[PDB]
């Protein structure tokens, strides 16, 4: 029912950033769960960061300091500002929202770290 | 266990007057109130009258200030005074006894018939 | 007394009301079990079996005698109104100044068991009276199968056999005697309640009930091997003016949030009074519910006005799991909270549109033929007899936590408020 | 999702993690329970027991026919999309509508049913199947013993011997019979599953769990003496990016005071969900937990952020019993308070000091080699993976009593407040 | 401790007090059950039930074997004082490090009992020992009659009955292993716990503890068919300034209205300690509790406070339902809500009148020679030895959303005070 | 022990208005829950109006705007001011009270809508 | 009870394409769904294609925008229309039912073959 | 753990005063419960008086007015003033602490009354 | 299972010495502490000294101060040196071994005797 949205991928050079976005829209309303998982081709998903409900960032071990993430729950929004990549960063990413129990995938992304 | 012993049933004449005694014999100490009931051919059970140790009495629809109830401490009888009789009381009678425990004892019964007149 | 149809708008469903009888009185009979049958053998077949089992019935009998004897006792020892006893020294609570007082008054019935038990050593009837019933473990078993045996096979061939009985009920006496309920008697001796008192046609619910009063045991016999337990037969009575209703909670949307209304299972009428109903130690039948006592229990005013029509007042709670139902058929019709759940009108080709404003959709045979919920599609019954902006202020929270966190903000809050005060205070 | 390193700090322990196994879509098989064996001795021999038989069954037949026949009814009766049925009057949860479309998808069996059931009363296999299962009560016993028995021994030796065995069944059907699991029916039949079902080397935890689904009746025979069941054989699904993780909470000290987080026995991460686990109607196994629905829940804002790595949100309560562990073994090292707990390093002639200000200590391999918990050294494992000042402000309290007093003095402080907005409104 | 005189006054009555038997220590007694018997006839007879007795037992023996297989170990492998063992990666908490810590202690004892079983494998005892005690399921059964059945009757005849004697024990056996309590092995076998173990007049409620103590198995033998289990025995202590009280609380009358104090069932006293019990898991006895451990838990400090005599400060309840009684003796009087129960003085004659601002009424044999509750006239005991305005201002509510409700009304009462503080400031 | 009366019945012409009355007395005390019943003769008992604890207010369809229902903590007196009475209205009224689980009849007042 | 008998199974050349039928029998109307699963030699089954009451459609990951599924309702009929096919194609087609409560009922398969090329 | 030490027992003539003192040191913190308790020569051990967590003084029947009790949480030390003696009064008198469900005992001071 | 063999019992004057030994073998990495228990005639048995693991070590009210107890982990026995002892001394003593989970261990038990002088 809840229809999901992410922009924001593509080719990217070495060393530079990108700022990925995800919206959603429908019966979602208030303040929701947000995060990004990547998986990469050949590899188990794995989950680059998530905001809680009340607002909790939390970042995996290669997130830490290189990617930021925010929500807006004005426009339903999560944004990942990936501030220095690296080649293996190359994957798929894929935003996740949860409404209550109900957790909903987006089609994922693909950023390639071109170098 | 309280025995029952019930007397003074029989045919009586519309507008007649009967009395109808119960003996009670057991551990009456613990019986909460005595009273008598009333079946009649074709419907179940109905009450009549009951009084408690402390006196206290209450009537049926029907026998509201019409009947009478008493009861004798010392020789340990229940007495029924049957006044103002009507076509429509003949029935069958019994004596109950009620425990604290809402424990209930019936007697024998006896059939209480009035000519129609 | 209930408003049933302003309740539907907040998603509370009243079922089909049910009357109440209640146990006013109770019958007393005396019911002795036997557990040692009698081999009318005269060769004394089976007395070897009958010693072994008599040391196993042991392991249950001593239990019981131990405990009845080494019971406290809260009285210790005529007219219609004479002292029933003196108030013996310690704590007796009214359960046990009434259980008590029942002892008391089964003091004459002893007198007369310990005469009847006499005539029970050496009948072999399965199931005697003289009231006061006395049944045989298995002298039924005894009389049809082992004592023909004897006639026909040798002692030893069937002695066995009657071992391997007599283990049988030992297995059984174990289960409901290892409180008690007149059931497990009744299927220990696989024998109906009509069987055992010939005392009075009723229905099956009836009969039910009077299987699930407890029965209480008055004394136990060590050299006779026998156990006598207190039976009360139940006189049911329609209590007029009374109700019980079932209640059903369904999911109710404020601003695509799922809310419900937390509400008792049953919920009781009597008058003037309303509130719920502990049915749980009740029997159900078709029109009425058999209880013991009164099962009413006085609400919160809260829920007691929300039930009366002030919907405005019932308290809602977060919907945090699947067991609170989204859709319930009412009245031949539907109602749901269309938001969540999928609601089509006369076909899935069309959904029906629920505004964020409406908490709970009612559909009625008066606007869809049919009514689809998640594909699945009903006919609507023509039988069925089923534009306010209610706004419900009173949200509550069902756990301690919750209300421990909102406790600590209004502690925080009053301390700000504190301060606020002493900064006036300090400056004007 | 959980940042399991800092929730050490307040003695918030995650274990190992495990997927999850969903029961999405069920298999459904109809069994067939005939209670009567067929004696194929030409002497009718033990005609008598089962006349007998049959009158005991009836205490349970009677009493299940009597309840199946008088269940309510919601649903009064092609296309891939046509209408089930017609709505019935009164009152139908969620739960009573999917039960009773249950019950419309058996009709077609039914009517199979009905005829199968002529070619079983005839039959003298202990499991037949024509799937539909059949499985006789004793036949197995009787052709492997009572009819070998008759030919050796007289009518009357071992006729009493099928009487006892048929005794036997009866306390066991009345064990389960008297709702109703599958595991009950195997064990009371001594059968396996994969023995009844010819249907697909899975592992143990798969099967336990097939034997936990419920089983409803869907018809009673009082002629033929038989009863029937719908069996659902689960088909499982890993649910990928599910995890259930256990969450174990140690005490905490606070200024000497001992203090523990309250959270679920279970937590849950799927995807951007993070919440509790009602795992106990679940089956763990090796790797994964086999549950029927998604036992997920939502938490409380403070417990979800607190499990996301702000410990600073994490609810604390004072430690009332000696249930609350005081020291648990963390991958390869010890975490306890070593305040209350005696903690040794290297040896128990040196004890290890906790600050008043430090809640938990954390003892690694990299520090001490051997750890000492009350005198019991203990090795540290080489393979092992396991000075921020927080401070927990969430106090909470888990019963109503010490709510109600915290919120009474809440109260009085509202009064005095509003009792000096009074004052300063009147002066000045 | 206990202000048992002023409690009475606010309905809080302490009954009679007993002491304290703790388990300080444990003796560790090994017992193997094997479940094959042995039958001694040289015709090889019941081979063929032996047989398929095995094949029914597999279905109990594997899963128990596969259980303790599958079991998570969190140590793994002298002096005084040397090392356990080496930390296992994962998570254990107190429990799991302690019962491991019993596995290991049993490492020498199982090194012992793979010897003694191969003895245990040719004997025909039904109990032996070498202590290690060893029960055979059906032996002293088999010996005392299957054993002299085979000399007078044929194989087959008593070879059948072999197999029911089988059956019932394979019945018994899943009932119980289908955690595990002593007395259910002791039922199992009908065997006493003094007739197993010869160690050491002692009350039955001592035995009755110890058949308490549960039993934790250690290993199981595939080949053999034996299961062994690790039984503890108790060392009773008494502990000295140790009392345990039974609190129980009757309807306290203010303004017309029924309240109640709220207090745990049963409270302890201790030295300086005062607070609840969790008897429920206790053995109560004729003069003291015998507890596997100290059941006291720390109670609220406003009913520690109340119980030492500051009855102003005793929580209180309505009473909303009447389970919660009206009425008590105390130390031979009556101690009564007078006012909704009817007290009578001296004879049903006369109704003693309670003011509406007393509580309870305390009736003793110094003014009332017989009382009368409910028209039972009572007997006052010559030998018992049962003007204060008292407020209580500590109104608490047992339920979550009574408690929600009152936090609703004080968070509006603080929006309202902040709101006043904007106007004061704004317009001063 | 409670005792309730009631008052203000008798015989109405058709049309008319009648205001009844019902008080109790005893260990009745603070706010309860005050009902009236009405019972037409061979015919089973009907709810009239009821106030409830709070002093939300309940009516029966006959009774949703010709009747109305009032009560008085201080006189523990129950209300029940009939505005515009009708020949089928010819019935007995019965006061009921219920203090806690507790529920007490009082002795129903006729009234006979003549006309 | 819903039986299923599937048809147009057997050989194809590569780039080819397919009809296959799957009839169904029984109380439909509480089918919520048909459609397709495929299993290969040395794996489980796998979904397909299925197709709800309301048209609703859903592909595999292999099977979007590469193949359809169609259903009639008239005369109780589900096709699907294999295009495009490919030699990793070469498996073994089942037609399923899944009924509202979960319920879901199988068909007796056929095998759909394609030639290496 | 927690070390008691009490102070200021010893002869005493008949009817002077004495004031005996308890004090405690350890991992004790915060308002804790304590007691005073007596046990005479070949006499079962009795409470004298105890101090409950939150402040509410309790006496036994011979020390409802003859002696006192105080309790000094800054110093974690209970007072026994003992204003009136009586030559049964000679007995040894334990200290005793309550933290949480742990009770620690000390090693009791010796009084005799002389005369 | 921890196997306790005792030994230095006997007859000694009054106002004497006496040392008892006792052996341990088995899981003592288990046990928690060692010690000695007595019985006299007429009486259950109670406790006269233990010493932990850490040499924490503890007596009866008689023992207190008037006697000692020692180990010694390298030829693993525990030794009971008695001193001044008295007319009411004479029992019989027995060693124990205290497990972490309260599992209890009883040797053979030694009788000692003291002449009355």
């Amino acid at each position: 029912e809840v229809q999901l949205v992410e922009s924001g991928g593509g080719l990217v050079q070495t060393g530079d950033s990108l700022r990925l976005s995800c919206a959603a829209s429908g019966s979602i309303f208030g303040e929701n769960a947000m995060a990004w998982f990547r998986q990469a081709p050949g590899k188990q998903r794995e989950l680059v960061a998530r905001v809680s409900t009340g607002g909790t960032l939390f970042y995996a071990d290669f997130a830490k300091v290189r990617f930021t993430i925010s929500r807006d729950t004005a426009k339903q929004t999560v944004y990942l500002q990936m501030s220095s990549l690296r080649p293996e960063d190359t994957a798929v990413y894929y935003c996740a929202v949860a409404v209550g129990t109900r957790n909903y995938w987006g089609q994922g992304t693909q950023v390639t770290v071109s170098s | 266990e309280v025995q029952l012993v019930e007397s003074g049933g029989g045919l009586v004449q519309p507008g007649g007057s009967l009395r109808l005694s119960c003996s009670a014999s057991g551990s009456l100490s613990t019986i909460k109130a005595l009273g008598w009931y009333r079946r009649a051919p074709g419907r179940e059970r109905e009450l009549v009258a009951s009084i408690t140790s402390a006196g206290e009495t209450n009537y049926a629809d029907s026998a509201k200030g019409r009947f009478t109830v008493s009861t004798d401490n010392a020789k340990n009888t229940v007495d029924l005074r049957m006044n103002s009789l009507k076509p429509e009381d003949t029935a069958v009678y019994y004596c109950y006894a009620e425990s604290f425990v809402l424990n209930i004892y019936w007697g024998q019964g006896t059939q209480v018939t009035v000519s129609s007149g | 007394q209930i408003d049933i149809t302003k309740l539907q708008h907040v998603g509370v469903l009243v079922n089909s009301p049910k009357g109440m009888k209640i146990s006013q009185n109770f019958e007393t009979r005396y019911l002795i079990l036997s557990l040692i049958p009698k081999i009318e053998d005269s060769n004394s077949c089976g007395d070897q079996q009958i010693k072994q089992y008599k040391r196993l019935l042991d392991r249950l009998i001593i239990p019981l005698y131990d405990g009845l004897r080494l019971q406290k006792d809260v009285i210790v020892t005529r007219f219609f109104g004479g002292v029933i006893g003196t108030i013996a020294l310690g704590v007796a609570t009214s359960a046990q100044i009434t259980a008590a007082v029942a002892l008391v008054e089964a003091k004459q019935a002893r007198s007369d068991i310990e005469k009847l038990k006499e005539a029970i050593r050496d009948t072999n009837k399965a199931v005697q009276s003289v009231l006061i019933v006395a049944i045989k473990s298995v002298q039924d078993y005894v009389n049809k199968e082992i004592v023909p045996c004897i006639a026909r096979l040798g002692c030893e061939a069937c002695g066995l056999l009657l071992g391997l009985a007599l283990d049988q009920h030992y297995s059984e006496l174990t289960n409901i005697f290892g409180g008690i309920k007149l059931q497990g008697i009744a299927s220990l001796y696989r024998t109906n309640i009509t069987e055992i008192f010939t005392t009075s046609k009723y229905d099956i619910y009836d009969l039910l009930f009077t299987e699930s009063i407890k029965v209480r045991v008055i004394d136990v016999d060590l050299n006779d091997y026998s156990i006598t337990l207190q039976v009360r037969l139940p006189l049911l009575t329609r209590l007029l003016n009374t109700q019980i209703y079932k209640v059903d909670s369904i999911s109710y949307n404020i601003q695509n949030r799922e809310w419900y209304i937390p509400l008792p299972s049953h919920i009781m009428t009597k008058g003037a009074f309303l509130g719920g109903a502990d049915v749980k130690e009740c029997i159900e039948a078709f029109s009425s519910y058999i209880c013991p006592s009164d099962p009413g229990f006085v609400l919160n005013h809260e829920m007691e006005s929300c039930l009366s029509g002030n919907i405005s007042q019932c308290p809602r709670t977060t919907v945090t799991s699947d067991i609170v139902p989204r859709y319930a058929f009412v009245n031949g019709g539907v109602v749901a909270n269309c938001i969540t759940t999928t609601c089509t009108c006369n076909g899935i080709g069309n959904r029906i549109n629920q505004p964020p404003d409406q908490g709970v959709k009612i559909i009625t045979h008066k606007e869809c033929n049919t009514i689809g919920i998640n594909g699945m599609l009903f006919n609507t019954n023509k039988e069925g007899t089923l534009p306010d902006d209610i706004t419900l202020n009173n949200s509550v929270a069902l756990n301690p936590i919750d209300i421990s966190i909102e406790l600590n903000k209004a502690k925080s809050d009053l301390e700000e408020s504190k301060e606020w005060i002493r900064r006036s205070n300090q400056k004007l």
